[PDB]
């Protein structure tokens, strides 16, 4: 990975246009380690570009929240609601919420992590000798 | 992740919103109503006690009412043209936490 | 795959007519790798044409959303709704929603993915020696 | 870990800007032990920066609470609520709430814990000889 | 471990509470209302039968009502400034076991 | 453990400021036995400091209750409530409430016991020969 | 156990200040047998002091009841209640209520019993030869 892909996901993923310093310097540097030169050329840029957005959207929005400050450090899903008389119901997320993981990192939460996972399986067979 | 008004999109229809701005009075005391602005818009109309007949001595006429649940902002005295006839807004219940309102419509033509 | 099928799915799949730069350059480049000349001639064009659309519809629309800007990075299904007094209920999707995967890529979400899957199983038997 | 990362998570994790003595001296000192020089350079700073925030958000807010004094020593999730006539329902957390642990420390509660976990599994394989 | 008013925090808004203390009467019999004290505060307002139109002979005017569910202590005759207009308190249902009340608000401007 | 940590948790855990005699003399003396010199220096003070607060908060508040006298010798969790017409529902705690122990001491009830447990696992491997 | 700890739990457990003849003579005599000199000095006083209180709170209050004469010889838990129109619901306790014993003595009912249990497991390993 000669070039850490920076400031380009805003073109690749148009929904992210709020902040750039928390993107390029604070997160991209955390993702460009997973990519290796043993991958193919068609994947190294898109894979890191997708995983960075997965990490961003795992939190509220690029930096920690959207314009309104309503962010939840525990991603609690919203099952239902009603606005004739305001009501909401959430899920339970303590270790694994529902068909989820509790000892690994769950890459299959948003679409972005799913893209990263489908690339990672293609390019990185896991087998060792030691 | 919030989307409630996504329910109003299942059933909707093109009604012409007609926003109103008031006028003033002629020096002789009369009234001048003006300043309409029209815009095609989507609503979800339901017939809550519509088309009640009235056989008055003067003849026959109907009494039509409706409810709206529209996404745009509509005040209490505007017009909505639907199905070829105009309807005047009785009362709105705006919910600014979300984007939608709830409106009562009464047919204007006697 | 001598020719990356480009700007043709708008004719094959009429519902997609919004944007073309995000389709041909951003997405088609990400699919034309899966197809191999070991396939059949009748499949290499339709299969990639289908998989590109599956990838598109995975997001909101052709590019990240339709004309309204109401897109969800998590494909949360809508189980019920009511409009006499507005209410909705959604599904729970954390690692796997319902009869769905949590460590692979689920090709059986939409119809386009199922078409790609049915061609893939036909043309690519799975057996190795190493 | 030559340098205990201090007063930097306020830049990394903007939501925490209330107090700094409880963070640097009281909590960071409790985290900088888990990191080892056997890790990678790109992880020793971010991992501890994440774990300190996980420990902070485990309580109410950086020091024990946010500006309101409404803190619960048991992290009871809120399943539903209604405000047309005030009502709430909570979860049951006694030894393990739901798909959660009862004899270990659950690192998969919040996102910060999941980030620490994903780095820990990467840098620290578990095998011994004695 | 008790927290019910934690529900009122999900939806809230900055309204200016205006606490009132009474006055007295001039020797000629008139009245003098004074002693207002203002404070920004958070409430959870909902439109229970708001904005009913009234087409009287004198013209057109609306009839607005609201409910509050606020955490602070509000008496029966105070004011709450919301959305740029003042509202007077009809009636409160305090629940001192918890911290919150329930208030009916009517718009003042004719 | 040369020094029984006393009167310092009020600085470490600011929510406890009501009473001191029931803390230092009546409880800390019951916890400073579990700590051993075989631990590391970074843990002996924080571990006992946390376990003392766990024992305190297991009861109502530092001594047996808070300022109001409403304490429950059986820690019954509150699942839901309603204040339009006062109602509450509790759980059932007879031997073990829900995913909880009934023959050991359940260290995983509050956050404080969880901190003590995560330190105890790190510093005290359990293996014998006799 | 040279000294049966008497009239001291009123200082250790402040909630019990009603009667002293039923405590010292009637109950403490029933507990000081379980403690053995094979224990540790830090435990022989606190453990019996805790177990006597567990036995007291097993009944209504120190002697058979509190100031009101509303005592139940079966410790029926209260699951829910409502006071806008008085209603209660209780639990079912015949041999064992819920995750509870039916042929042993359940020490895990109240907190005092759990304290006695946690000391007992520590000081009294179970192994015989005959």
């Amino acid at each position: 990975n000669p070039i850490p892909a920076a400031s380009d996901l805003k073109t690749r993923y148009p929904e992210f246009t709020g902040v750039s310093d928390a993107v390029v310097n604070a997160i991209i540097a955390e993702v460009n380690g997973m990519v290796d030169d043993g991958w193919e050329v068609s994947d190294q840029k898109p894979a890191v570009l997708a995983l960075a957005a997965h990490m961003l959207s795992r939190e509220g929005y690029p930096g920690r929240a959207t314009n309104p400050n309503s962010f939840d450090p525990t991603n609690r899903p919203i099952l239902s609601r009603k606005v004739g008389d305001v009501s909401t119901t959430f899920g339970r997320t303590d270790g694994g919420a529902a068909e989820g993981g509790a000892n690994s990192y769950n890459y299959s939460s948003t679409v972005y992590g799913q893209t990263f996972l489908r690339l990672l399986r293609l390019n990185a067979p896991a087998v060792g000798l030691v | 992740m919030i989307d409630v008004a996504i329910a109003i999109d299942a059933e909707s229809v093109e009604v012409t919103w007609r926003n109103r701005s008031g006028g003033s009075y002629d020096s002789r005391g009369n009234a001048t109503g003006a300043s309409w602005a029209d815009t095609q818009i989507r609503a979800a109309i339901q017939p809550v006690s519509g088309r009640e007949l009235q056989d008055l001595p003067e003849g026959v006429r109907s009494k039509v009412t409706l409810v709206a649940w529209t996404r745009s902002e509509v005040a209490e005295n505007d017009q909505i043209i639907y199905l070829g006839d105009a309807y005047r807004v009785y009362a709105a219940r705006p919910r600014p936490m979300d984007g939608f309102t709830r409106i009562a419509l009464g047919k204007v033509s006697p």
